[PDB]
């Protein structure tokens, strides 16, 4: 049973350490054997490879490795009966180098920009002698799949690299690794991650906000009630400090408030105001919005007809036919209908276009809820419609 | 030359960048040296660790390739051997410092590297066959200070003439 | 009458350039002079155009009018090579029968010694080792002037001498590193300098005790004190020699990353039972010794058993059987076997087994459970109490139950 040709002749270098080459077994041959691998500078040899008997894996070397320089290795296998050698191979061992991670990867903000960012490293003791290439792939601070950058701009051997196009106030991790730049070679071991964070430049489009009024308290004077919903943490770009809403009108009021908390009580006259709120960050050139308050006395101004709401599936959808020419937009409101107890509406702003939608709440089953659709016009809210409707 | 097998090709390449990591490894072993030598040494570099050595192999740069690499063979043997006969005088004086005898030995590795692919580029190309070398006694013994001078101006002569090699070729 | 003494003559003058120091020689006219009278001798050491360094005085007397040599030496305190050095001698003899005055004879005619140059070194001495704090003055002779000489980075002041030479006298040296400092004299466009050594003398070795692990051998270890501070060629170098019988053995140093303590290998000789060493230590600047008597039979370590094995036949419990290797078949053993129940409780008993050749032994045992989850480990001592063997591979193979 004499064992066959040790072929397929893997063998890999490491930087910093010795090299090691592996081969193939064959079959089992029911005899021990013990492989012996040469190596050859064609000009002197060197001691040879004996495989250790309890783990004979790759190889076990001594002498120390040498660059540019190169060398003839081989399998030597021979069990009691038969002698038989595999084949050989002329490689260069700077070819086979698995560098090293880079280490202490640093990440820092730019000033009034969000989107660039700034990724700094420091390369291994390997790049004096050869050059490095390197691939980065980056991910928000919650992400299962990385995003992979485009490996024609880190092609060269660098010490930084800038990212942009990136969303504000939106944690990433990064990491890196190197290998040589012709492509032959071993990828390293990907680096340690390093934490970042963009900048808070500017909120949103426009923080969109609902009026409440009720009726004349003490002959013409009403209370007003502003509220406004809170942007979630994607479109503020940073933490939210204060809100800031201005009212103007009629010749003699100009006030300005900022309120931390949403809720805010003024008592104002009957006349019209021109409503503009903003929300203020550490950056500042916040935007605003608008709101029109009717006057005293309007009539039904063009009421919604054809109002229904029904299970199937999930959520209540409501639904209405088109209304007039001239809609600015709709902000229906709801609440339950609990015995022995009044109940509290909530709200929420839908775009003119829009004449069906799903409410966004934590409604409960075996309720009925009142959903009261209030048309907004240039002129004032119309009058508004109510209807029932259960959950299952 | 007795050749196993034939050469590579890239033998020119490989050269020259084994001579840019021999400039570099040099500096830095030179530095090692003057920084671990001594006190009175530092201050007095230029006179204690002069590049002017009695006898060593000179350099034509204007010469052809042949000669160029006959020159540069009998310098990295001589370099070789001087290396050698440091190493051992600094293991014997001060065995304290290791960061040095590993420079020490990395160079004397690059150089035999170096060595190697010389003798096989020059054998495979001119066919030359055989090479005169000469071999000289220990010239530096018996005083340590002499030792130590010697040694330095040594490093300082190998500095100079690698700075120059690298350019060369 | 006046009594003068005769003008005495130098025979011969030589000198030791290795240590720097000065062989002087004469024979006094004794069988002149019959009576017994006491003398007196002053040698008087000249250097550098007579400015009389140091003045001698011998006292000695006429062996029964007979002329005996004498011979004197002097350790100079400048290398020779350095300067000229004359040396004259005259006598004053007293004689207690005498009743006129006695004056002090003529000094002898000059005789001097110079140096002539053989050799390129021009910086005295060289390689020297002395004690921290011994005052000790360096020379550098040549045929230019000299700017300054400086040792630790200090530039101290330089003396001059006859010809074109100098000389700093560096009093209360300090402790010197690995390698020697360096004296150098700055010259115009040269730099010449050399090496002192600073040492010091090597302490006595403390804690000197061996056991032995077969009755073959002994290792003899200990720890050196406060370091000599003297690495290479001129390291301490410890010798281990017997009293009775006379055999030693000598450490080596070669390989540098040395261990803390230094063991030594002492083959053991046949039918003695009585040890008595005596430990030296060599320095060329001290040396030191340690005695100690051990009793190599009660001093014993044995080593622990390998290669056993937990089976007996489908009677009473498991007989065990160790292998330990070394020569104790004179001597008896107390390996104690420590019992373990299941994770309950562990008993103790020892039994005697008589020494054997070097192969393995044979116990026996007495009524032990079934299964039970019993495992079992050995340590071995002896009779004569000591420390006790080291643990082995615990086993738990059990005899068949039920
Ligand atoms: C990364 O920064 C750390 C400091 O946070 C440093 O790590 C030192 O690395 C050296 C050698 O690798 C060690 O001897 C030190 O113990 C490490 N810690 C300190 C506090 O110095 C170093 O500046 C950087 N290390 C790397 C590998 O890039
Ligand atoms: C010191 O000793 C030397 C001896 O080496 C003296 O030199 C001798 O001088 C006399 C006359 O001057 C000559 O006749 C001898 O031949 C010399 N001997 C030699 C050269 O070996 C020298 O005079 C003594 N004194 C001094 C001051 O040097
Ligand atoms: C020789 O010099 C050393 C130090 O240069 C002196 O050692 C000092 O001695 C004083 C008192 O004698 C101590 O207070 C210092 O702490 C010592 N310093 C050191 C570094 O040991 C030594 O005394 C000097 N010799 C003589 C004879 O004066
Ligand atoms: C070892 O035997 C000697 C007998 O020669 C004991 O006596 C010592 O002998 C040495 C000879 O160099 C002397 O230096 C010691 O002073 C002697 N010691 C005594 C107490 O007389 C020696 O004591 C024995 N060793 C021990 C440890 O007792
Ligand atoms: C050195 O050790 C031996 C062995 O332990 C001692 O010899 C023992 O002497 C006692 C007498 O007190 C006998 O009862 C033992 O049988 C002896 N053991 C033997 C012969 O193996 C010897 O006495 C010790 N030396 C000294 C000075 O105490
Ligand atoms: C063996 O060859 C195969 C190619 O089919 C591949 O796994 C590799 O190159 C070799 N593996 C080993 C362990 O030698
Ligand atoms: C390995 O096996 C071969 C079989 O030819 C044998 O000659 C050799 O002694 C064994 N041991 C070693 C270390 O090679
Ligand atoms: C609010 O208005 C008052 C009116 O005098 C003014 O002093 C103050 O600066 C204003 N605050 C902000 C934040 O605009
Ligand atoms: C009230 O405003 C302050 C800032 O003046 C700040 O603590 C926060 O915006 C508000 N407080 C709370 C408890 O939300
Ligand atoms: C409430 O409105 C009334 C108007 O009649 C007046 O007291 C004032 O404007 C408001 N008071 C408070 C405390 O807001």
């Amino acid at each position: 049973l004499p064992p066959e040709k040790p072929k397929n002749l893997s063998c890999i270098v490491n930087e910093g350490k010795k090299m090691r080459c592996e081969w193939d077994g064959g079959r089992e041959t029911h005899l021990e054997t013990n492989f012996t691998l040469k190596s050859e500078w064609a000009t002197h040899k060197f001691a040879d490879c004996k495989a250790k008997r309890d783990t004979p894996t790759s190889c076990t070397v001594d002498y120390s490795t040498v660059y540019f320089v190169n060398i003839e290795v081989w399998v030597e296998a021979e069990n009691a009966l038969g002698k038989v050698t595999s084949d050989h191979i002329n490689f260069d061992p700077v070819y086979k180098v698995k560098p090293n991670p880079p280490h202490n990867l640093s990440v820092i903000n730019s000033e009034e920009l969000s989107s660039i960012l700034k990724l700094t490293w420091t390369n291994p003791s390997i790049k004096s002698v050869i050059i490095l290439k390197y691939n980065i792939q980056y991910r928000t601070k919650d992400a299962s799949t990385w995003s992979q950058i485009p490996p024609e701009d880190t092609a060269s051997t660098r010490s930084s690299f800038t990212v942009q196009d990136l969303k504000p106030f939106t944690e990433y991790v990064f990491r890196i690794r190197c290998m040589k730049e012709d492509g032959k070679g071993y990828w390293s071991d990907w680096s340690e991650e390093a934490s970042g964070i963009t900048y808070e430049d500017r909120p949103s489009k426009a923080p969109s906000f609902w009026y409440k009024i009720d009726p004349s308290h003490t002959q013409g004077y009403r209370t007003v009630q502003l509220v406004w919903k809170t942007l979630p943490p994607f479109e503020a770009n940073g933490k939210i400090l204060d809100y800031e809403v201005t009212l103007t009108r009629w010749k003699s009021h100009l006030q300005n408030y900022t309120v931390n908390a949403t809720k805010l009580t003024v008592n104002l006259t009957n006349d019209r105001y021109l409503a503009t709120l903003t929300v203020r960050n550490l950056v500042g050139k916040s935007d605003a919005a608008v709101l029109t308050i009717p006057a005293c006395d309007f009539q039904a101004t063009h009421p919604v007809m054809d109002l229904k709401a029904f299970p199937k599936d999930n959520m209540l959808w409501v639904e209405w036919t088109t209304p007039r020419e001239s809609v600015k937009k709709y902000i229906l409101e709801w609440c339950v209908l609990s015995d022995k107890a009044p109940c509290i509406t909530d709200w929420q702003q839908e775009d003119g276009t829009v004449h069906r939608t799903y409410l966004r709440g934590n409604l409960a089953e075996s309720k009925c809820y009142l959903i009261t659709v209030t048309p907004v016009y240039a002129d004032g809210p119309g009058s508004p419609e109510s209807i029932k409707a259960y959950l299952k | 030359c007795a050749i196993r097998h034939p050469c590579h090709n890239n033998l020119m390449n490989q050269i020259r960048s084994q001579l840019a990591q021999l400039n570099g490894s040099a500096n830095a072993l030179f530095i090692l040296y003057y920084t671990a030598q001594g006190e009175p040494f530092p201050n007095n570099l230029d006179k204690l660790c002069g590049p002017n050595v009695t006898d060593f192999p000179p350099f034509h740069a204007n010469g052809t390739e042949k000669a160029k690499l006959v020159e540069l063979y009998r310098i990295v043997v001589y370099l070789g051997t001087s290396l050698g006969n440091i190493t051992r005088d600094q293991k014997i004086l001060n065995p304290s410092a290791l960061s040095l005898h590993s420079k020490l030995n990395a160079t004397a590795d690059i150089l035999r590297g170096l060595l190697s692919n010389v003798l096989c580029r020059l054998c495979s190309k001119y066919h030359v066959g055989h090479v005169d070398v000469t071999y000289g006694p220990d010239t530096s013994g018996k005083d340590v200070f002499q030792k130590k001078k010697l040694g330095c101006q040594l490093l300082g002569k190998y500095k100079q003439i690698i700075a120059v090699l690298a350019q060369a070729f | 009458v006046s009594l003068i003494p005769d003008t005495p003559e130098i025979l011969n003058l030589s000198a030791d350039f290795s240590t720097s120091t000065l062989y002087l020689k004469w024979n006094d006219r004794g069988s002149v002079f019959p009576h017994r009278s006491n003398v007196i001798w002053e040698i008087k050491v000249l250097r550098k155009e007579s400015m009389e360094l140091v003045k001698l005085v011998t006292h000695n007397t006429t062996l029964n009018g007979k002329d005996t040599l004498h011979h004197w030496s002097w350790a100079s305190d400048m290398p020779l090579e350095c300067a000229i050095h004359f040396v004259e001698i005259r006598c004053y003899i007293d004689n207690l029968h005498f009743s006129g005055l006695e004056e002090w004879s003529d000094w002898s005619p000059v005789k001097n010694i110079s140096w002539i140059p053989d050799s390129q070194t021009k910086v005295f001495p060289q390689d020297k080792v002395i004690l921290v704090g011994s005052d000790i003055t360096f020379c550098c002779v040549s045929q230019e002037k000299v700017l300054s000489a400086l040792i630790g980075h200090t530039n101290c002041p330089l003396i001059h001498l006859d010809g074109e030479n100098v000389a700093i006298k560096i009093r209360n040296i300090s402790v010197s590193a690995s390698s020697g400092t360096n004296v150098v004299f700055t010259t115009e466009d040269n730099i010449f300098g050399t090496v002192i050594f600073a040492g010091y003398p090597p302490d006595t070795p403390q804690q000197l005790n061996c056991e032995t692990h077969d009755l073959k051998e002994i290792i003899c270890s200990w720890n050196p004190g406060r370091v000599t501070a003297l690495v290479g060629p001129r390291a301490t170098s410890y010798t281990l020699v017997e009293s009775f019988s006379g055999k030693y053995v000598r450490l080596k140093r070669a390989e540098a990353p040395t261990n803390e303590s230094y063991q030594l290998l002492f083959q053991m000789l046949p039918n003695q039972e009585i040890y008595n060493f005596t430990l030296n230590a060599h320095n060329p600047l001290g040396r030191s010794q340690s005695t100690i008597l051990v009793n190599i039979t009660e001093k014993v370590y044995p080593h622990t058993p390998t290669s056993f094995k937990v089976k007996d036949i489908n009677s009473t419990a498991v007989k065990l059987s160790w292998h330990l290797p070394g020569n104790f078949a004179k001597i008896n053993f107390l390996c104690e076997i420590e019992i373990k129940k299941s994770n309950s409780v562990q008993e103790q008993r020892n039994v005697t087994i008589k020494g054997v050749e070097n192969s393995s032994y044979l116990v026996a045992l007495d009524k032990l459970n079934p299964y039970t989850l019993y495992t079992f480990r050995i340590r071995c001592s002896t009779e004569t109490f000591w420390k006790w063997s080291k643990w082995s591979n615990k086993k738990q193979h059990l005899t068949t139950e039920a």
